[PDB]
């Protein structure tokens, strides 16, 4: 059950759907409608569609209606009649969408075609975000996408992370499990697999391939630094080289220059860095300086 | 009947947010504003007067 | 597993993608839209695309919408349907993006072509940055880049750090592992490797090469000084020469002139510099003066 | 390991690169843009390149 966790099947992908709607039933926490003319304009549009023509010159000050944007994911092999979850986000000067209801909303694709229709009740946590909510099974699929699955005798497994070693390992595992020339590698990210012609046979082949177990070879050493959240993460391949480190208000537990020993595994690296007595914000600067000097034998990525 | 014809080349980045561009930002601008009917023929010189305007000594 | 940590494969590189978008669902912490006209202009553009034409003369004062810039990395051998992480950063006078949602955003390359589409929910730490966030698998790849991998019989390993000794060591290791004329050195940074013609064979060759172990030869002595963060880092090759040092409010633990002994290894250097009793900010000036005089037998780099 | 620390190889040298850019995502600690017209000018340039004409 590792191949399904390391790769994705070519043609089996997700799309993004967007749409505009109105959320009603709020407890006076909707749009002001004086700074958001589109709310009243679209409410008048809906009323006109339903058979009510409000005169153009009239002041409408609503409190229970909010103009919202609805986002959804079009799943692979989606069929009409199926339901998907949607996210509803306020667009202007609304206060809350706690007990609102989303009216009929057409969800358009990139090609500006309706692929789903959204309508349901919003669930809002209520420190919690008030202007955003989620509706489970809130949209019904209305259009279906053609696909080439089942045509041809080749399917590509696309690795989540590029690696020649992992691509070769997956290819060798498939060849060890299902014949000599069952899988070949095209690059560091794509493995081409030969499958029998048809739909059911390819589904069977993919079902056998997906749950296969592949031992993950060691990746590249990498230290991920998030300055916006104040976090540091080091994987198991990080090593250290011996060198001296000095930083403000940090001293030997003594002098301001502290030795850092040569470290081979991650436990040694953690011990050496904890001997410094550094706050993670200080550890960020220490790690960047050590990468500049050359002690840190890892790829420092700031995210 | 009056005809207003325009031709030219437009840079896409000169077009405004309302899908408009002034005529002074068009490279090879050809602008024509003409008409027909007796109103337009009343604004044409007579053939003899044109001949004199082109061939008279003064 | 050291060659993969010391070099990069030619043609296996990452690109940078940029785009503009709108983030909705904020709790009154969005753009003021009076000092940022582009937010309202692009919201009107989106509404017009969706079928709603707000009249040109109208005052729109939103609070839950922020105009944002989205940045992403195009991975090597990227295939359409694959998902990548994106970074979302506010552009003007917005207060927070804590619970926002990124709408459909096309990510352009340097050539101003769409290579991915971004849409998802932002995660913001919440001392923490409020105007910046990250969306994991927030963008789906839409375009693929042609490459020359698998063509020809030559591939170049490019060292992260230039070194004739390390280039020769990598070349000798490859020649010791995979035949006589398998690898040659072109300069201090590039090692040319002969591979069989094809795609699968080159993937196999790179998989064997990448995890190879190479003993790292000693680099150049280097002292990295970061005055903006107040840090000093010295690698294992730094030595010291005997000389006298004087600085304000520093004295023998006595006279203001303190002797610094000749030091061969890093432990001796650390001991000699800690005998001075110098704060790291004082140590920066001391190290610069010693480099000027000639005691410090290392390359002093200010970063 | 001393010759590499005492000399440099001819032709093996470093160059200097410079450029201009914009930094976004600040928590209200950016330019005032009233005393720095180039910030807004280059932001408008970037938006125009991306397809938005302010």
């Amino acid at each position: 059950e590792r191949i399904r966790d390391l790769t994705s099947v070519q043609g089996v992908r997700e799309n993004s759907l967007i749409g505009y709607g109105l959320v009603v039933g709020l407890d006076g926490t909707g749009d002001q409608t004086t700074q958001t003319p589109f709310t009243t304009q679209t409410l008048n549009n809906m009323l006109s569609q339903l058979g009510i023509t409000v005169p153009t010159g009239t002041n409408m000050q609503l409190k229970n209606v909010a103009a919202v944007m609805v986002t959804a994911s079009y799943p692979p092999f989606a069929r009409q009649g199926q339901t998907i979850d949607v996210v509803v986000s306020s667009m202007g000067n609304a206060k809350s969408l706690r007990g609102g209801t989303l009216l009929m909303t057409p969800l358009k694709g990139v090609d500006s075609q309706v692929y789903a229709l959204a309508q349901g009740n919003i669930l809002v946590g209520g420190v919690n975000q008030l202007n955003g909510g989620r509706i489970t099974n809130g949209a019904i699929i209305e259009r279906e996408l053609p696909t080439q699955f089942g045509a041809g005798n080749t399917i590509n497994l696309q690795l989540n992370d590029e690696d020649f070693t992992m691509a070769q390992q997956i290819t060798d595992a498939i060849n060890r499990a299902r014949g000599y020339g069952s899988a070949t590698a095209l690059d560091a990210r794509t493995v081409q697999v030969r499958v029998p012609s048809g739909n059911s046979s390819q589904v069977r082949f993919l079902a056998d391939i997906q749950n296969m177990e592949v031992n993950v070879t060691p990746q590249d050493a990498k230290v991920v630094i998030n300055s916006r959240t104040g976090s540091v993460v080091m994987n198991r391949e990080v090593t250290l080289d011996s060198c001296a480190v000095a930083q403000g208000n940090l001293s030997v537990t003594g002098g301001s220059l502290q030795s850092v020993r040569s470290s081979a595994n991650l436990n040694s690296v953690v011990r050496a860095l904890n001997a410094l007595g550094a706050t993670p914000m200080d550890l960020m600067s220490i790690l960047q300086s050590m990468q500049s000097a050359g002690c840190l034998r890892a790829k420092l990525e700031i995210i | 009947t009056e005809f207003i014809r325009f031709s030219g080349v437009v840079n896409p980045r000169t077009i405004s947010g309302s899908n408009s561009v002034p005529s002074t930002q068009v490279a090879d601008a050809r602008i024509e504003y003409v008409g027909n009917g007796y109103i337009n023929e009343a604004q044409n010189m007579g053939w003899l007067q044109r001949f004199f305007l082109n061939l008279s000594p003064m």
